[PDB]
């Protein structure tokens, strides 16, 4: 499916009730700095179920308009996003803060959020995970973090880290820890089986991400001489230790990893990104200023790949007309003036002219 | 000059970048106060009328 609009009321800089869309398969949101674009990456994070620290405030009322000023608006808000897909009627997912506490809510019937979290898993929204959002200064990391930081990401997707307390006790009860362990009978048994668990649930997951990425690579890079490797730094027990990521960039000789300019290691982060879509699709990406270190070849490739991709929908968030002018529309963001800032949304669409001279 | 600007028709023979530009154009001239804006629906055309501050050209 598709995300068809968001409704958002009252939610930081979104005073009163606004609709946000509706969106395209490849939708930019543009304004001028300060406008509050980043307070609607916020709003998709919290109807996503992001925790309140990592929206910048200390206490959940804060989000209410009004509220940094002692001046709140409403004593509620709340984000909403319809879900459409072909052959079915829209789902609203909400979320509601009311009495300084969170409200989930599935077309209207409040859910808890163990419920809400369990539907959005099956459209391929997972609130752990978070593939599917990448924010602002942040693409980068993602080719450059730390090798055991990759495989906990794999652990987490493909549930094999649900086992990792059974591995664990298991692994010690056979001796693991002792001067010289000895492992033998039902107690080894007993650890090469879960051993066995933990690593085919691992394994389902990254080797079609590791077999899918070079061609993504590839497909971003518009290039043959492009590759893209994924491997484990423990064949034997992937999950144990770090997941290796190489890259040799389109038409170059091949550099380490962090000797990449920016944009380089923009496109490999992006590749990862849409290797893990490759095996578990997200019905859509939010990218926050993902075109930030990209020069405007990298921008024509990335653009291209959404548009004749667009198996997810892209929402991105730019300040580069090199690459909002190639989205389908456009949702611009503009301040008013109050006691604090005022954020509305205008709508404007580019398929209506050339893209030619 | 006029009492209101349609986007739409300021766009009208424009191509894709030079009718992005004019509508980032009335966002920032709404920061600027330099006009208000109206939007009856999402995608319909978009109004602009004087502003509250003076503004050059």
């Amino acid at each position: 499916g598709f995300l068809k609009l968001i409704e958002i009321e009252n939610f930081k800089s979104y005073k009163g009730r606004q609709i946000i869309g509706p969106f395209q398969r490849f939708t930019a949101i543009i304004g001028p700095n300060g406008s509050g674009k980043s307070n609607l990456m916020d709003a998709i994070s919290f109807v996503l179920g992001e925790k309140t620290s990592n929206l910048r405030v200390k206490t959940l009322r804060d989000l209410i308009h009004g509220a940094p000023v002692g001046k709140p608006a409403a004593n509620r808000a709340f984000v909403s996003m319809v879900y459409s897909e072909e052959g079915a009627e829209d789902r609203t997912f909400a979320r509601v803060i009311v009495g300084g506490s969170s409200e989930y809510k599935i077309n209207n019937k409040v859910v808890q959020l163990h419920e809400y979290s369990e539907e959005l898993e099956k459209l391929g929204i997972l609130i752990k995970a978070r593939n599917f959002l990448v924010f602002q200064g942040a693409v980068e990391s993602i080719a450059m973090k730390n090798p055991k930081e990759r495989t906990a990401l794999f652990e987490e997707i493909s549930r094999s880290g649900e086992l990792a307390q059974e591995y664990d006790k298991r692994k010690k009860e056979m001796g693991s820890g002792s001067l010289v362990p000895r492992g033998s009978g039902s107690a080894k048994q007993a650890f090469e089986q879960i051993k066995k668990e933990r690593f085919d649930r691992f394994n389902a997951c990254f080797e079609s991400v590791a077999t899918n990425i070079d061609e993504i690579y590839k497909a971003l890079s518009r290039n043959s001489s492009a590759q893209a490797f994924l491997g484990p730094e423990n064949p034997e027990e992937p999950y144990l230790d770090g997941i290796n990521y190489n890259c040799v960039a389109p038409g170059k000789r091949f550099r380490p990893m962090d000797n990449l300019s920016g944009g380089e290691k923009t496109v490999a982060a992006l590749a990862l990104l849409f290797a893990i879509h490759s095996y578990k699709p997200a019905p859509f990406f939010v990218l926050d200023q993902i075109d930030a270190a990209l020069d405007n070849t990298n921008i024509g490739k990335v653009a291209n790949y959404i548009k004749e991709q667009s198996n997810f929908q892209a929402i991105v968030i730019s300040l580069k007309e090199e690459f909002y002018t190639k989205a389908e529309s456009l949702i611009g963001v503009y301040p008013e003036q109050g006691d604090c800032v005022i954020s509305k949304v205008l709508t404007f669409d580019l398929t209506k002219y050339p893209d030619a001279n | 000059g006029a009492e209101s600007i349609s986007l739409l028709e300021l766009c009208r023979n424009t191509n894709r970048k030079q009718a992005a530009a004019k509508f980032y154009s009335f966002l920032v001239l709404k920061k600027q106060q330099a006009i208000e804006l109206t939007q009856e629906e999402p995608y319909s055309d978009i109004i602009a009328t004087p502003g509250p501050r003076f503004h050059g050209s």
